[PDB]
RNA sequence: UCUUUGUAAAGUGCCUUCGAAGAGUCGAGUUGUUUGGGAAUGCAGCUCUAAGUGGGUGGUAAAUUCCAUCUAAAGCUAAAU
RNA sequence: UUGACCUCAAAUCAGGUAGGAGUACCCGCUGAACUUAAGCAUAUCAAUAAGCGGAGGAAAAGAAACCAACCGGGAUUGCCUUAGUAACGGCGAGUGAAGCGGCAAAAGCUCAAAUUUGAAAUCUGGUACCUUCGGUGCCCGAGUUGUAAUUUGGAGAGGGCA
């Protein structure tokens, strides 16, 4: 939703997630739009980041 | 196996129809528990009138068309017009139908008619009231019979034009029958130059 | 529709005054938005196409319309759909050439 | 009753008159409708001809509604004035008042000319009308007003 | 699935109803049916409606 | 939200993309148990709309059974009767395959209740569906009043009765003029027009 | 006998923008079985496999033009039985 | 080196649940033949008996991907009727519904998919207390790959005006 909205100033996603259908369209997704993202190793990095074991995106 | 002058018939028992046999032995004591379940109901919900109002209708088919009854529920069309809620009307026993639709006058102002009739002619008890009982009735549907309306007068004039309402029954099937096969002709015509 | 007001014929049936409702929120049902869209596009920008819509826009640049909608109905169910593909699989030829 | 029936007066009798020769026997010409093309065929043929084979055109999901049309009768037509005022639209024989005989609401949907209605004039209110009925309708002063 | 009850028409019935009660004032269908109305001043036998 | 992208991502089976995660998948799949507990739904959208919810109490099973026809149990093909019913190979199983998926869940998973199944994949011997079972005596469930309706014992293994989707679609539940035999039940039906009804008088 | 709830709950009128709505599912072929459903009533196996003024249905198979209705592939529900 | 995450495991780990019975009625699956056809193979018996799985006091169904074609009805069920009818059938023997109408009873709805993002507002369990079919702490957790509030097509959501 924050990309649909232009919202995301910087957009960062994980690589393990196991079913890649939910992260498989976030580049595409964050292409069009025009947002800034990075692929990057670590969904536990991601959910140290955000409070979590897992966030799959930052 | 077949013998002298009588109607061939059609008699289906050849399953083992005999251990599905139904006797209705308690017809009188269906009827009985009906009505102390009817008396029951009534007592728990003692002002209310034991059915919720139902709207006027007409019959679907060709052959009831000319009968008017009672339907499902109030559109919420003549619920608007009355000048309430679908909330709120299936709270003061007004049932209303979701599914219906408007597409007649008439039908739209004998429903809401029959609205105002109903508000005029029920009092609805504040949540925080004294409860004065006041004498409920038992059917809505008998507080507000369903009549069917009337068409014209008993007797007017005569007028003629010369139609006899034969030829324009003929007409009328005839003009539908070659009514396609009219149009290809046009159709022709169109392209014919 | 205003009946003839008799019971026979083309318009045949009682003449009253047509009110025609306000349209059912039901009946809106199958139109596109904008939020669906934006959706299937970048979907279809990513998954890319079936064999058989491959062989299906070879078929319209080599073959044609004619027997491309014929593999596309056998392939799909009917000839609505058939049509509906191949009108889609020209619509993807013709923009792809641009761009 | 059972007490009224020969079986009681059978009693004693050996075979209760079903003979002695040819007996009561379960089912000697087959069950039901059987052997109607074979054996049974001299009752078929001399009661029920036209019973094998078929006839005309299939109808699948029929609707009976579909055909409601009773017919009404002109010497009946009189009947749905009612009785009240029936003596009186008789006796005051006239246009400009004619009763309005609504036959839909009645319950026929065609009006047939079996005849001699008296020359009071009528308003007839008919979805279907025969030729005939209509004629005659007219030559009693009335008219027959098509209602969908 | 023995017949048990059997319909009777309704006019029917009020016929034989009529009849019965047409029978009550005559004195010798009530004694032939015997029941001792020899004492009774006269039949149909009406009472004030106190009783 | 991220669901609508999974709904038409997943549409596109064919594209090279899904069939080349539907490989691997279903080798994966096949070297697991024919009945084997998935920690997660493969995809979030379809168990959800079926009735999942990320909560404790909601579980998911994958599980694959056989394909192709039922073959009639006989010993050498002997039915002992007409040649009508002399047919052994090319019969069909009356219930679909989502329902024996879920049925034999149900049966290993027996303190569950069965809320609903999906296809997720397929080959040539094993069709591969994931079922959504809700744990009736999690408190979590005995709360939240929108999903303890399948705590009450009247929704006791609603795969094994037809209670289910597919369940509800093999005995042919749904109005219209095409399922007049089905619309009741298929016996309820049979048997009340198979009934001699006789009033009291006669009619 | 047991507070008398704190800057919250929902309903209505007018006007603008939108308005997601279920996929190996629908649908098609075939097979078997079933049905009163008959160029196939339902169901199931296999093969194919969609779409968004789309889809389903409109009891004779098929193009073309309309029209009338509903909104599937998710779910709960007393009574009359 | 030390901590995670994912998947998988183990414990007489802490607390639970399933299994069997009965089975008249109910929901499914599976499934005959005798018989009838004066023989018999389709048919019929019968979508029955027998077999198997699963419930409740009712079950199923159920608020239309309905019926219709009308001047339109409006969830489901059941009764009367439609009707031994439309229709199916070696078109033989036989089989065979539904719409409408009258009535009994009638009750409606809710999830997925939305733009909480100025605050996961959400929930299990452990301990503590209490006025124990539970409430309030606190804590570990589960959970953002989405648990709450809000919407369900009959609408609704955003924003401006009582």
């Amino acid at each position: 939703a924050l990309i649909e909205n232009k919202k995301a100033k910087l957009v960062l996603i994980a690589n393990d997630v196991d079913p890649i259908e939910l992260v498989v369209f976030l580049p595409a997704l964050c292409k069009k739009m025009g947002v800034p993202y990075a692929i990057v190793k670590g969904k536990a990095r991601l959910g140290t980041l955000v409070n979590q074991k897992t966030s799959a995106v930052a | 196996a077949i013998s002298k002058n009588l109607p061939i018939l059609k008699n289906h028992f050849r399953k083992h129809w005999q251990e599905r046999v139904k006797v209705h032995f308690d017809q009188a004591g269906k009827k009985v528990s009906r009505r102390n379940a009817r008396a029951t109901r009534a007592a728990k919900i003692a002002p209310r009138p034991l059915d919720l109002l139902r709207p006027v209708v007409r019959a679907p088919t060709v052959k009831y068309n000319r009968k008017v009854r009672a339907g499902r529920g109030f559109t919420l069309a003549e619920v608007k017009a009355a000048g309430l809620t679908a909330a709120y009307a299936r709270t003061i026993g007004i049932a209303v139908d979701h599914r219906r639709q408007n597409r007649n006058q008439e039908i739209f102002d004998a429903n809401v008619q029959r609205l105002k009739e109903y508000q005029s002619k029920i009092i609805v008890f504040p949540r925080n009231g004294k409860a004065p009982e006041a004498e409920q009735v038992l059917s809505a549907a008998a507080t507000f019979p369903i009549a069917q309306p009337a068409t014209d007068v008993e007797a007017r004039a005569v007028q003629d034009n010369g139609e006899s309402a034969f030829r324009t029954l003929r007409l009328a099937r005839s003009e539908k029958k070659f009514r396609g096969i009219r149009e290809k002709r046009a159709r022709e015509k169109a392209e014919a130059e | 529709t205003v009946k003839t007001g008799i019971a026979i014929g083309l318009n045949k049936g009682k003449k009253v005054t047509s009110m025609t409702p306000a349209p059912k929120i039901s009946y809106k049902k199958g139109a596109a938005s904008n939020r669906t869209k934006f959706v299937r596009s970048l979907v279809r920008e990513i998954a890319g196409l079936s064999p058989y819509e491959r062989r299906l826009i070879d078929l319209i640049r080599n073959s044609g319309e004619k027997r491309a909608r014929k593999v596309a109905k056998k392939r799909l169910g009917s000839f609505t759909r058939a049509k509906a593909k191949v009108e889609e699989m020209n619509n993807i030829i013709a923009a792809s050439r641009r761009h | 009753p059972s007490r009224f029936t020969k079986t009681r007066k059978h009693r004693g009798h050996v075979s209760a008159g079903k003979g002695r020769i040819g007996k009561h026997r379960k089912h000697p010409g087959g069950r039901g409708m059987a052997g109607g093309q074979h054996h049974h065929r001299i009752n078929m043929d001399k009661y029920h001809p036209g019973y094998f084979g078929k006839v005309g055109m299939r109808y699948f999901h029929k609707q009976q509604a579909h055909f409601w049309k009773p017919v009404l009768n002109l010497d009946k037509l009189w009947t749905l004035i009612p009785e009240d005022k029936r003596d009186q639209y008789l006796k005051s024989a006239s246009k400009e008042t004619a009763p309005v005989i609504d036959t839909l609401a009645a319950g026929y949907g065609k009006i047939l000319g079996k005849g001699r209605i008296p020359n009071v004039p009528v308003i007839v209110k008919a979805r279907f009308v025969s030729k005939l009925a209509e004629e005659k309708i007219r030559a009693a002063g009335g008219v027959v007003e098509l209602i969908a | 699935w023995r017949k048990w009850n059997v319909k009777v028409n309704h006019n029917e019935k009020r016929y034989a109803t009529a009849s019965a009660i047409a029978a009550t004032a005559v004195a010798s269908l009530v004694l032939a049916r015997g029941h001792r109305v020899e004492k009774i001043p006269e039949i149909p036998l009406v009472v004030s409606t106190d009783l | 939200g991220a669901y609508k992208y999974l709904e038409e991502l997943q549409r596109k089976k064919q594209s090279d993309v899904l069939r080349f995660l539907q490989r691997v998948r279903v080798w994966e799949y096949r070297q697991k148990n024919v009945i084997h507990r998935a920690a997660r739904p493969t995809r979030p959208d379809k168990a959800r709309r079926l009735g999942y919810k990320a909560k404790q109490g909601f579980v998911i099973y994958r599980v694959r059974v056989r394909r192709g026809n039922r073959k009639r149990p006989v010993p050498k093909g002997a039915t002992y009767g007409k040649p009508t019913n002399q047919g052994v190979n090319e019969l069909k199983y009356q219930r679909s395959l989502r329902a024996t998926a879920e049925e034999r869940v149900g049966r290993r998973a027996a303190n569950l209740r069965v809320l609903n199944s999906y296809w997720v994949n397929q080959d040539s011997t094993y069709k591969y569906f994931e079922v959504i079972l809700v744990d009736p005596q999690h408190k979590a469930i005995r709360r939240d009043a929108r999903y303890n309706w399948i705590c009450d014992p009247v929704h006791k293994h609603r795969e094994a009765r037809g209670l289910t989707a597919t369940g509800k679609k093999s005995r042919g539940i749904n109005k219209g003029h095409k399922f007049n035999n089905t619309k009741a039940g298929r016996r309820k039906t049979w048997k009340r027009q198979n009934t001699l009804s006789l009033w009291r008088y006669r009619k």
